[PDB]
């Protein structure tokens, strides 16, 4: 009808959905608060100014703060001189989501960087002559595959990457991130991630790995960064993704684990949070929503009979709302939560969250969303590695042409 | 957030 | 010596003391991608970082050289490894060492390779005496640090700390009984402890959260502490629970005192309860009034939950095909 308001957040009942402070005023609640009423005021724009809301996808100006970062940055990210990798990877990637072509001049250009960030040992660093590290690493093989040429493929040294990842195993089944560097969950998804890609999985590389894996989920059903820990998204990301690699998904309560990330969708704001009365965040668009395809392909697999053949088991419209509205940069890239500035990471993650939430499939069934202007529809994302599912299959593909190191 |  | 931000702060190449060494350029390649645009004294440090790492000189202005380069950038984790090599090779004062960690992690609490850096160090001198201290004032600044409870929890169990943790816990959950970082340390410290286990242990918990819960019935955290300790016997294992939490509903209704109520009637039809039936209609209504009023953002996972208790508990469920 005339009165209906397609949008979501600008329902009129979605003013209920304001935070219940119980008159009991707390740090965690005054901030919660905060960031409500700057939101509200992003979704009240439209109808103050008098306009029909239109959501866009600013892709020309992603685009532009896109190609330009692949080559250079301003001295605002000396804070990631030890994860240039990264910054391949954040940007390749947000450049196939929005289906832009990488330049051979370009991919080259990347190949050879990595070769020299590219350890002696096995792994790469954070830039050329720093000692390898697993979350580089990760970063790393997935620029590399998104790339996906022969050239591409071929920097990667992958005998010297798999001793490398057997110098960092620990007794316990974990890993640490790197050599005299800390353990935490980060670390045996990044160790599955690169080794499922490369074809470099021995009998016994994650012997103990699950269990030490599963015994990181707590309480709350989620999963913290080492045993003990409160549960949070991008641990409880870690955590799934890798038991999925590793086809042990069933070790953990599945059930506990989806009843947590569906409470980590924020009724007003429609993003999601990191942690239980914590603050929503655009990247948890990806690290929590990303659960929920894992957790529907988990439970499919289980046979469950209730799943949805058309709809992941969050509000997608909700998520995509607050990513467009709240997390777009006016010059270009995406951002954590209206007031924070732009960067790489929040780019790369919002929109793989976005992409998650326009898209569902579940073998022949395929379903959409795409909220606002057509043209906002993305590229779709492996949610296990969050690079294109074309480029896992590629990659997974060519390495497999390959004898396993040791053979 | 963080990441490394 | 002399600090990064010192008004009379001298770059490396125009130091004599360092006038033997060649600083290392970086080798981007003829053709960088994601080249970043350094400041002076950014890529002055780190060029003579670059030197004496490449040839390895462990010496007294080598450690000088990585506290600036630490604070240049303290996510540099090569740089942390370098300093960590210096500390043992040139024999240098851990405890001098602690005070300077200390400082750094005050300054940069969310970061990976601080936490680590304390930690190496407390390994080392197997000296826990200023942790739950330390913890305690980062904490006072940021309460849900991340990185300081995980520390903390480290040292509390590597070294049996566990007497006064719990009265900790209730200081810091009356300050905010809404922190969940204090909920999931309360689980923590009586886990590794009493256990829950010791009926009258799981009594107070309850009793307690269920007192927190009247106090801020939309508190999130105070309901999934509940549902945590009650969840792994099996909820219906509580007869009296349902009846309270129903009592409740009247002036004290959340989504949450609701999406409880379903997973009472879950484990129930689960445990095969009396009145499988009427059971079963509760929980669909209660579903269906999340899905649709009290809990849309959830629509989906609420869909879900009422077609798998149909899926298993309807009167039919059981019944063959044929009948
Ligand atoms: C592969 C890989 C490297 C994955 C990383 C995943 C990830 C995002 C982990 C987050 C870890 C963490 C300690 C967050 C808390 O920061 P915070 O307190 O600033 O944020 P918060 O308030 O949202 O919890
Ligand atoms: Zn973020």
């Amino acid at each position: 009808p005339v009165w209906s308001e397609p949008l979501y957040s600008l329902r009129p009942e979605h003013a209920r959905e304001r935070l219940q402070d119980d008159s009991v005023e707390t740090v965690t609640s005054i901030e919660q608060a905060k960031v409500e009423e700057k939101i509200q005021e992003v979704f009240s724009s439209y109808k103050f100014n008098h306009l029909v809301p239109r959501l866009v996808l600013q892709r020309e100006k992603h685009f532009h703060y896109l190609k330009r970062g692949l080559r250079q940055l301003t001295d605002a990210y000396e804070c990631l001189d030890a994860s240039r990798p990264w910054l391949c990877y954040w940007i390749l990637h947000s450049l196939e989501l929005l289906d832009e072509p990488i330049p051979q001049i370009v991919a080259t250009d990347v190949c050879q960087f990595l070769e020299l960030c590219q350890s002696p040992d096995g792994g790469f660093g954070g830039g050329p002559g720093q000692y390898p590290h697993l979350a580089p690493t990760y970063a790393a093989v997935n620029a590399l595959c998104i790339i996906g040429t022969e050239e591409a493929y071929n920097v990667i040294n992958r005998e010297k990457l798999l001793q490398y990842l057997y110098s960092l195993k620990q007794p316990d089944g974990s890993f640490l991130m790197h050599v005299g560097g800390e353990v935490d969950v980060r670390s045996a998804y990044c160790a599955a991630s690169v080794a499922s890609l490369t074809n470099i999985i021995t009998p016994d590389l994650f012997e103990g790995t699950a269990e030490w894996i599963a015994r990181c989920q707590n309480w709350e059903g989620g999963i913290g960064g080492v045993p003990g820990m409160e549960a949070h998204g991008g641990y409880t990301f870690c955590g799934l993704a890798a038991l999925v690699i590793l086809k042990k998904e069933r070790s953990l309560n599945l059930k506990s684990l989806l009843q947590w990330v569906t409470s980590r969708q924020m009724r007003f704001e429609g993003g999601f949070q990191g942690r239980c009365n914590k603050l929503v965040d655009g990247c948890y668009s990806f690290w929590q929503a990303g659960l929920l395809p894992l957790l529907h392909r988990a439970l499919h697999a289980q046979g469950d009979p209730a799943l949805s053949m058309s709809h992941w088991m969050f509000h997608q419209q909700a998520l995509q709302e607050y990513i467009l509205m709240c997390c777009q940069c006016p010059a270009g890239g995406l951002l954590d939560k209206p007031g924070k500035s732009r960067d790489f990471y929040h780019t790369c993650y919002c929109l793989s969250g976005l992409s998650i939430a326009q898209h569902f499939g579940s073998g022949a069934m395929l379903h959409d969303v795409v909220m606002g202007v057509p043209e906002n529809v993305l590229q779709p994302t492996h949610p296990v590695y969050n690079i294109g599912p074309d480029k896992v299959i590629q990659a997974t593909t060519h390495f497999l042409q390959k004898p396993v190191p040791g053979f | 957030c963080v990441f490394m | 010596f002399l600090s990064l931000d010192s008004p009379t702060y001298v770059l490396y190449r125009d130091r004599a003391e360092w006038a033997d060494i060649d600083p290392v350029p970086q080798n981007d390649g003829p053709s960088p991608v994601v080249q970043i645009i350094y400041s002076e004294k950014f890529r002055d440090v780190y060029d003579y970082f670059r030197a004496v790492l490449q040839r390895d000189e462990r010496s007294e202005r080598a450690f000088k050289l990585t506290r600036d380069a630490i604070e240049l950038n303290a996510a540099n984790y090569t740089v942390w490894h370098f300093r960590r090599v210096l500390l043992r090779s040139l024999q240098k004062d851990l405890q001098e060492e602690m005070n300077y960690i200390i400082a750094i992690i005050e300054e940069q609490p969310k970061n990976y390779q601080v936490w680590h850096h304390r930690r190496v160090l407390v390994e080392w001198l197997k000296d826990p005496s200023q942790e739950l201290e330390f913890i305690a004032d980062i904490l006072n600044q940021d309460a849900k640090n991340y990185h300081a409870w995980q520390h903390r929890q480290w040292v509390i169990q590597e070294f049996r700390l566990w007497d006064n943790e719990l009265q900790y816990v209730d200081q810091l959950l009356k300050e905010d009984v809404r922190n969940n970082s204090v909920w999931n340390q309360r689980h923590f410290v009586i886990s590794n402890t009493t256990g829950y286990s010791d009926r009258a242990v799981l009594e107070r918990e309850v009793q307690y959260t269920l007192e927190m819960i009247k106090l801020v019935p939309h508190n999130e955290s105070a309901w999934n502490y509940l549902k945590g300790i009650l969840q792994d016997r099996g909820l219906s294992r509580y007869p009296n629970l349902l009846n309270q939490l129903l009592d409740l509903q009247p002036s004290h209704s959340s989504p949450y005192l609701i999406a409880f109520l379903v997973d009472i009637y879950e484990d129930m039809l689960e445990n095969q309860c009396d009145n499988k039936e009427d059971i079963l209609n509760k929980a669909l209504e209660l579903c269906e009034i999340l899905a649709k009023e009290k809990d849309t953002i959830r629509k989906e996972y609420w869909r879900y939950i009422g077609r798998s208790l149909q899926s298993k508990h309807s009167r039919e469920s059981d019944i063959p095909a044929s009948v």
